[PDB]
Formats: C-alpha cells, sequence, structure tokens
C-alpha cells in the first residue's frame, strides 16, 4: 500500500493486548512509545530532538504488529508527546519513501538548494513543518513557536520560499531556528509528491 | 506545528 502525507501518517500498532495510534516517522532512528509497562529487562537511555532530550526505558526484542506486518525490535518508553514508529521498525515492515526509492536503513538525508546554498536535510514524515538550522533568508518573517520530543522552541517563519529537494521544486513555508538537523517536513514533502509505500 | 525527529 501507499500512504500520502497530506496529514500525519498515523497507524494503529499492536503490542501485546495494547493497541495504540502511532506516527510513522522517517525522522526518528528509534521507536518511542508513551505509557506502558512492558515485561522484561530494560536500560535507561536519553533521546534527543527539537526541544532537548527526554529520558526513556529501552526494551529490546519486543514484537509489534504494524499495518498487518510483524516486527520485532527495540521499543523506547517514556514521556513522548506522540507515539512514534521509527526507522528501526519501519525497515522491518518494508516501508520506503517514494516519488526513485529511498529505503530507511540510513537516515533519509538529501541535498537541498535554498537561496543558492546547498544543505543536507532530513526527509521527515514525522514533521508537520520544514525547520532549518539558523540562516539568513529574505523577506518579512513571523515569530512562531513549535514543539518536538523535548518541548517547544522559538523559530522564524518565512513564507513562499523556493526549495529544490532532490531536484524537485517546492515553494512554501520554511521555519528557521535551533533545530538539531535540517528537517524537510510534510508541507514540502507533499509538494514534491513524496509518499510512504510498503 | 510539531516536529518529531528523535536522535
Amino acid at each position: 500500500p501507499q500512504i500520502t502525507l497530506w496529514k500525519r501518517p498515523l497507524v494503529t500498532i499492536r503490542i501485546g493486548g495494547q493497541l495504540k495510534e502511532a506516527l510513522l516517522n522517517t525522522g526518528a532512528d528509534d521507536t518511542v512509545l508513551e505509557e506502558m509497562n512492558l515485561p522484561g529487562k530494560w536500560k535507561p537511555k536519553m533521546i534527543g530532538g527539537i526541544g532537548g532530550f527526554i529520558k526513556v526505558r529501552q526494551y529490546d526484542q519486543i514484537p509489534v504488529e504494524i499495518l498487518g506486518h510483524k516486527a520485532i525490535g527495540t521499543v523506547l518508553v517514556g514521556p513522548t508527546p506522540v507515539n512514534i514508529i521509527g526507522r528501526n521498525l519501519l525497515t522491518q515492515i518494508g516501508m520506503t519513501l517514494n516519488f526513485p526509492q529511498i529505503t530507511l536503513w540510513k537516515r533519509p538525508l538529501v541535498t537541498i538548494r535554498i537561496g543558492g546554498q546547498l544543505k543536507e536535510a532530513l526527509l521527515n514524515t514525522g514533521a508537520d513543518d520544514t525547520v532549518l538550522e539558523e540562516m539568513n533568508l529574505p523577506g518579512k518573517w513571523k515569530p512562531k513557536m513549535i514543539g518536538g520530543i523535548g518541548g517547544f522552541i522559538k523559530v522564524r517563519q518565512y513564507d513562499q520560499i523556493p526549495v529544490e529537494i532532490l531536484g524537485h521544486k517546492a515553494i512554501g513555508t520554511v521555519l528557521v531556528g535551533p533545530t538539531p538537523v535540517n528537517i524537510i517536513g510534510r508541507n514540502l514533502l507533499t509538494q514534491i509528491g513524496m509518499t510512504l509505500n510498503f | 506545528a510539531e516536529t518529531f525527529y528523535v536522535d
């Protein structure tokens, strides 16, 4: 099947007798769930994103069911604002990004062109918006706040900015601020005709 | 307005 990116790519996942809505997240290395008391050994781990780090528990070898597919791997548990299916499990169920085909064993980093500049950015189905590391862009910007795994940040919102992504042209909203990596979000992914497929 | 991505 093919999942478009017009809205958040949410799917039901099953873990034991517990069913959860979770975000299919190409911008996450790891799979991170809210509230649950899985059996067995775990270790503490710190995971980071847009507004800092959170502490989680790492459970290994946990079988999940995603979209009728059987997966088994590491599941992190902690105070994530949304449940997140990461690349560790996305690869096992055969999920790719497609327009050419990008598999998810590595971070889906591509080269983008913005204002004559070449930068590396992450194709992120788990991002509503496109957020770039601090840079100068032209035009009147609007102050804005956004959130991620570790909380909220101030960003600057530029509208109708041209961005060439893997040679595909988009023109849309680009937020600039203290993101850990450049992030191409769904607003631009839809513009270049990207989908999740499995 | 939410941007997950976990390191």
